[PDB]
């Protein structure tokens, strides 16, 4: 096959994986950023629910 | 000029017609922390599918 074949096949190589490469660079970075400061969707952990806490009048006043 | 209660009568939960305002913060709680940042958006086919090492897919 002539060099147009190669050519624009090896560009589409070099391109796919340039962003290939970015992206595992930034997804390195970003699973830091979210670890570190926690206001991210993943990386968080379970806290104890509302729900399981009681609002009802107790015994005592003082509550 | 009484009447002794009947039993059962007196335990019976009552309302009463306090004019004192309500306790805005009882407990004394300050603000509390925002929300995390929520989740919106559509699933999209992840870039380069795994990308990890050399898996093209």
């Amino acid at each position: 096959d002539g060099p147009e074949k190669n050519y624009e096949k090896t560009m589409a190589i070099l391109q796919i994986e340039a962003e290939k490469a970015e992206l595992r660079l930034k997804e390195l970075e970003v699973r830091r950023l979210m670890r570190a400061r926690g206001d991210g969707p993943w990386y968080q952990y379970p806290t104890i629910d509302k729900a399981l806490i009681d609002h009802s009048p107790k015994t005592t006043p003082d509550n | 000029g009484w009447v002794r209660p009947d039993l059962g009568e007196l335990s019976k939960v009552t309302k009463v017609k306090t004019d004192r305002p309500l306790p805005e913060n009882p407990y004394h709680s300050r603000a509390r922390p925002e929300p995390n940042p929520e989740a919106e958006g559509d699933l999209k086919p992840a870039k380069h599918g795994s990308r990890l090492f050399f898996w093209t897919m």
